[PDB]
Formats: C-alpha cells, sequence, structure tokens
C-alpha cells in the first residue's frame, strides 16, 4: 500500500483517534495510511483523538 | 454514545466556522485554543494556547461568537468540556 495509493484516497470529515502531533500539525493512521486535518478541528480523549477535515497525506510509518 | 459525540463535534466546528471570517487569508498559519464549556453549550472561557497572533485574534473572535448548541447529553458534554480547538487554514 503506496504513498501514490494513499494520495489517491478522498478526503472525509470525521475523528480520528490515536492522533500525533509533529510540528504545527496533526495526523492520524487509517486504511494504512496517514491522514492530517486541516481546517478548524476539535479535539478530544486527552487530544488524542480530533474530528475534522482529514486528508491522506503519505503511507503508514 | 460514538456517533453522538461526532456529531456534536461537527456542530461545534460548524458554529464557530460560520464566524469566522477570510479563513484562506490566514492560509499557512496555525492557531490552538482551549475551551471551557457550559452545559447549555455557552462558552465559559478560552484560552489560545499558541500560533499566528492575527490567526489566533480571528480564532478568538469566531469562537466566542459562535452558537454552540446545547450537547445532545451530559455525557457528550463532559467529552468537550474542555475541548482543545484548531485553526489551520487551507
Amino acid at each position: 500500500t503506496t504513498d501514490a495509493e494513499c494520495l489517491s484516497k478522498p478526503a472525509f470529515d470525521g475523528t480520528l483517534s490515536n492522533v500525533w502531533k509533529e510540528g504545527d500539525s496533526r495526523y492520524a493512521n487509517f486504511e494504512n495510511c496517514i491522514y492530517e486535518l486541516s481546517g478548524i478541528g476539535i479535539g478530544y480523549d486527552n487530544d488524542t483523538s480530533w474530528n475534522g477535515h482529514w486528508t491522506p497525506v503519505r503511507a503508514a510509518d | 454514545s460514538g456517533a453522538d459525540i461526532n456529531n456534536y463535534a461537527g456542530q461545534i466546528k460548524s458554529a464557530i466556522e460560520s464566524k469566522f471570517y477570510d479563513a484562506s487569508s490566514y492560509a499557512g498559519k496555525t492557531c490552538t485554543l482551549r475551551i471551557k464549556l457550559a452545559p447549555d453549550g455557552m462558552l465559559l472561557d478560552i484560552k489560545p494556547e499558541g500560533g499566528d497572533p492575527a490567526l489566533c485574534q480571528a480564532a478568538l473572535a469566531a469562537a466566542k461568537l459562535a452558537k454552540i448548541p446545547k450537547p445532545p447529553s451530559q455525557a457528550v458534554y463532559e467529552v468537550f468540556k474542555n475541548a482543545p480547538l484548531d485553526f489551520k487554514p487551507a
């Protein structure tokens, strides 16, 4: 499951969990891919769950 | 209730979104805030926890003005009592 395959998956609005922070930005694993949060996002479960706009950026790892 | 939590989050986001102006004017900027919610969905307090001064100010205004509805239930309220908010316009 490649970077190219992940990029081709649709963005969505919703909640991902086990979200982590690199620099200013937040990420989460989904469908063997990594999604990034943009827009206005709402956090919960100690900042590890985030609701908002998620866009695939690259493959897992 | 997992869907209730997600739908309420989407209503917070929707509410703030509509009081948030010239969003794309801040493309590339970041701001993160923390709120204190009342059980009826009113904002008790909001503190900026870092980011672009100009985006943050707009974010603050958005949130203060937002008409956040009452949570579907006390359970959901508890989840968002102290929600962090991220503004990362595209």
